[PDB]
């Protein structure tokens, strides 16, 4: 009859009301429930104490707040309103660099995760250049080229740099609607010996993520706080004891 | 729960020389090898976070591992030459066996610390107060 | 999937739409980007609890907060609205110090950096006043020197100063339009053994500095907190997956 | 303040050779046998909550409680190879038995951790700074 | 590339716009200086998003609050609106002191610093009175006088004291109009090896200080805090790349 | 050129502008002396910027917070708005008791300081009651008997006490008009070897004490906290250098 | 500051072997009876409320107070049968006479714990950590 | 900074078998004879109040005073009979002399609590935790 | 940093018959002169005021420094008098001299503190717990 | 953690006649020659600003270090003249090599402290409590 609750939670998209498919939410680190009511209230005056008498409910709402510390493209898609794109790897043969480059210049490339990286030089005859004349910064992995020197024969400015790309995974900024999510909360409760309680939340709609450091201080593992609102779903029964909001299934 | 699965190749008897010192202050007068010593600073704790969960009122506990550099070799009171010039290749690979290198970890960062970690001399012949985090 | 991120941030500035040349911001201590949306909710009252039913957003907001602790004249352009101006080095002549100087005085020079300093007496027969009469402050950091006496046979008042000053660069405040750079956060989370992570945001008008501490107390160094709005790109296009305000990149 | 009515069986005198060790720092060099080695860190303590009641001012108390293992049975500077692998049904008894396995408890939660519970090495044979919760 | 300054601070008053001399305000503990901007914004409604899209200022402002911790004179009517009184050292030879005196009461002279108190007794042969019936508080610091006692035979009441008082500096409360003050900030950057750093602000109104505690509690030195108005100043050149609110000079 | 200070407080109340008798506050624990001031500002807009670019005040107002840890009566008239009253000592012969007591009644007298209680019985032949059948709490000094038995033959029941009650000094509660008292604060500073600084308020209005805890915990010595506002002497010179709110004198 | 006048009787020299030990770690293994072991833990202040008066700052200040349970009877590392089964009574009757029997007190609460009172073992023979408090 | 002057009667030479005992544990067996026994227990400091002033930072100091009582007669483990009935006298004596007792004072209030000062037993023999404000 | 220059003259050898005490418990019974006897009490550390600066993370530090009175003339358990009445003087002369006596300062205040230094005596012959700023 | 270059010019045995002393309470009576003699005092430690980045949870950690002066040349209870008259420029150069001469430093600072580094004497002999920042 205590509440120490350790678990996971299962989220499934609604589109246009057709139930999606169950996927883990990886770690999360708090969940809370609140709820909210709104009264009208009646105050008799029989007794000079102008006191009130009664009072009936006019408002219902649910709000569902997550925090989790999971930074998956799957999970951004679904935080940051955006739609996963994946992006095969390949390669680049013919792409061309500013012109005008001298020793100390930063060269930006449209791909990340380069490798074999290849400059020919402008020319009738080409002539790839010497490795020991560029360099890579982050290993590649930023897609950044620093120049360590030049030729004293100037080469031709303009340059034709080949090389390899990887796979990638990228989400956009507001790229996608609202999401509809139904939310499984399946916990173990540690004061009971590690009894089952599931949690069932129907319709919810969430809330962007308010806050996100990119670069942390401290020993703190980087939180995404997601605020939602428990929305009435009209498709099951009115008069069942199951509601419309949400249930907690516990057993025993 | 799980580090000694990787702990038993992360510890390799570094010192030849040095049997059975139990090494995890220094005399740096009469010490036989070069050996790891490891040191133990303290430890970071923190709730109300992704970190803490539900039942258990467990966390990600937040954990602080050092260690001391010995070597006083070819630094002996002349200079700063080959005391850390030499580690420097051998400090990478202290920070990266000991820590940095860990199991298949779901809640365990192991967080490892390449740079960003100062260290002052003292004593006469060799000081060096490591800074690196654990998290587990 | 945990994020703990270090990095670097190179800004673009934007002029007239055109793509400027990039440049590395120099040390970053915290970077925030924080979401807002706006939604208009409808609520059914079929069911008597006159709660709410369904939400859609009618608002979209992105804000982006940077703490940098570079002081460099590039940065207070970009901070401070302001345009650097460089100044050479060179040297001055016949600069006229006030008159009715006395013991105790402290004359201020218009340039910093003063060297070789020179005061030549006014009387058809030039005379140099001796240096132990005058003393520089600060070595003459500040172009501040202090007279420490005077012959009794007073000299001619008025004077001539002659010098060296060295180059400098100066920022104006409020002397430049309100800035449109473009941010790409290139980050190293330690988290999965230092994998790579990118942000990219297309369009950002950033907020002067709040506060500016120039005594500070404390270890503490001084830190520049700079507020910006994430704009609408309009040049990209509208239907693909990458968006309008930002995007993140994983390799994986 | 009803513990002990299975305390009583909670304990049953792991170690075959020690005898009259008053177990609960080490020695990891002439340990008979390899006990359990109960450890104490600390406690917790909050009120203005559920925890606080009426009368007598008080609380559901927070408490803590670890155990250190002792094993150094095919680890003797080796590897860690039988340490904690042959412990890990050994920790499962410990601590299903020593926590988590409690009388008609009402206000005595009795928390047991059954995961995430952290150990780092160190001396050069073995630690186990074990995290445990008693919450009685 | 990195701040953490301390330095001097000079200001120069203007009054009609003509310059003034400068002078050191003492020690300081802290400076800031603050930006203020305001913004409209256009949002464009072609996407669906109702997001902003552009932004331009309006409004540009800023504030400069100053800790001094001197109680000098010259600093006090800088802060106070105050304007310096100096009065020089003297004599008094027939001042009254009040009738009806007792043991017991204290008698306050019109001037501090007092010594060589004489009292002359009223009458026709005049008669000094005896030290030793009257003591000085306060070393005589405030000009207090208490009576210690009278001799049997009562003399007449009414006295005539004469001493002498030392010079004094005055400072009147919101005796003068608001000042504007030029201020340079000399600074030592230790972070680069103790670096220059000028800061120059061309126009300031300030504000007078908000509290002053003269009972202080603790180990903590009286503080004085003033903020101030950085005001456009109009006869600086519109396109000169210094601006019009201020400037900062960095070597190198 | 620091302060610490530390020293006394002189007040002298002003009834219809006439000077009245300086009196010591006695201690005081924290003096703090606040300036506001109102200003309109008028804005260009030439430069594009519409920024400030005038200033000029328009109010004037100064608050002094006192707290004061003497509740003598005449500190507690000033601050209270009460007027002390003393009453002389005297003797009580015909005080009648209240009817109907019985053993565990609290009689509570009229004066305080009570000595020498006599009760004589109501009868034609006068009995004083036997001192051991009463009792004084607190020694008599709430003026409280209480009773411990009666005889058997049950007296007569209407009492007649006799005694003699002390002096003591009254303050009434708002009894008195807003006072107006001029200030003169006379300080040491330690900064300076323990210079002389004097403090001058010609003219203000007090607030009441906000709190008073009559039933204290902990180490801290019950403290009264008094507001005030200094408002403009009329009397003094306009064009003189001291003012007319309040100045400083510091000798050097 | 009363009450030695109930203290008198509150203490009736509870041991008939143990003379003169001064008994307020533990033997556990030569203890010639089982004393009542008192001990003492911290103490409980607080301002601003109720407690707090008016001159002399004075409060009621919170007070603690412990006992040790040392039987060793029935229970010499067999089981915990006899051990706290048979001093049920015996810490009713400590508790009621030690605490909660106190004179006749107006700011003088002697607050007293019946239950919620736990206690852990360990060092193989027996320990009772006793919450208990006492207001005065 | 004025108090000695009436210590100097405060202070006279309670015990008169107890010679160049440099009185301020208790033995409690072997004492020659009932001397003060004062005891020293913390300071209160506090600022930002009518303590405070101007110059010197200083203000006015709390500051903690007790005592401790070694009777010992009428009460040898038999009752608290004789060793607190017989002291009430003496502790009124010794609170109303050591403290309340104070020279011209303004700013040493000289705090003295007659009642509101609890004391619990221990040892066996004789305890008085005595609480006492000096202020000064 | 330059009291020293002053420090010079404030250090007198006030003692005549010590010779070599290294003075800054107290014996109070084989003494051999009356010196000076400073001790030191702690520090006063505080930032965000005008106490601090630009670079160099510096602020005015407090100081804390006291003294301690070893005179027993006069006052050998005998009365305070002669103690401290011939202190006073005493006591003057050395607030003034070794506090308040400060070379050119301009960032050293030398707080010194004339009056408001409470001192309480014990052990039965004389303590003297003095309070003096320093702030530098 | 790149000082050590630098280090290695900073330190050149300063003292000519003390051999393998183990320099970083002292003597002053029997010391061969006037060494450094370094200090430690503590640390500086920060989050939430620009000190702190992203991954490794590391900040710019303020560090703590400190220098003790022993000269006793022309200062031996005499006056304090030649002792820190001297020193002046051995101070100087003292805190310009120990501190502010940093290799080349991106985040650094190595804080060195001319002025404002306040030092006070004790023990009759010689005291100096050296204030420096180190910043790493």
């Amino acid at each position: 009859t205590y509440f120490y609750g350790q678990g996971e939670i299962d989220a499934a998209p609604i589109v246009n009301g057709v139930l999606g498919k169950w996927r883990w939410i990886q770690d999360v680190s708090a969940m809370s429930i609140q709820l909210a009511v709104e009264k009208v209230e009646h105050k008799e005056s029989y007794s000079g104490q102008k006191a009130l008498v009664r009072s009936f409910p006019i408002g219902k709402t649910a709000t569902v707040n997550i925090t989790l510390h999971s930074i998956g493209p799957d999970n951004l898609a679904l935080t940051l309103y955006g739609k996963v794109v994946a992006k095969a790897a390949g390669s680049v043969t013919g792409e061309v660099l500013p012109a005008d480059l001298v020793a100390g210049d930063v060269i930006r490339l449209a791909n990340f995760g380069v490798s074999e990286l290849v400059i020919t030089d402008s020319a009738s005859s080409p002539a790839p250049l010497d490795p020991q004349y560029y360099a890579l910064r982050a290993d590649g992995a930023y897609g950044e080229v620093q120049l360590l020197g030049l030729p004293t024969p100037a080469p031709t400015q303009p340059f034709k740099a080949a090389y390899e790309y990887a796979a990638t995974k990228q989400v956009g900024m507001f790229t996608a609607p609202q999401p509809t999510v139904a939310l499984r909360y399946k916990g173990i409760n540690l004061a009971e010996g590690g009894a089952p309680v599931i949690v069932e939340l129907y319709k919810v709609a969430t809330d962007p993520l308010q806050e996100l450091a990119l670069i942390s201080d401290g020993n703190t593992v980087a939180g995404m706080q997601i605020s939602g609102g428990i929305l009435l779903d009209t498709s099951k029964p009115d008069t069942g004891d199951l509601g419309r909001f949400g249930r907690i299934i516990q057993l025993g | 729960f799980l580090e000694p699965l990787l702990i038993e190749r992360i510890r390799s008897e570094v010192p030849g020389l040095a049997i059975v010192s139990g090494v995890p202050t220094l005399s740096e007068q009469d010490q036989p090898a070069p050996s790891a010593y490891v040191v133990y600073l303290g430890d970071e704790t923190g709730t109300g976070a992704d970190h803490q969960g539900g039942q258990r009122a467990i966390q990600t506990v937040g954990q602080q591992w050092a260690v001391v550099l010995v070597v006083h070799y070819a630094d002996s009171s002349n200079s700063g030459e080959g005391a850390r010039r030499e580690a420097g290749p051998l400090l990478g690979r202290l920070v990266k066996a000991l820590t940095g290198w860990a199991p298949a970890i779901d809640v365990a960062p192991l967080a490892r610390s390449a740079r960003q970690s100062p260290a002052t001399y003292a004593s006469g012949y060799l000081y060096f107060p490591l800074v690196f985090t654990a998290r587990f």
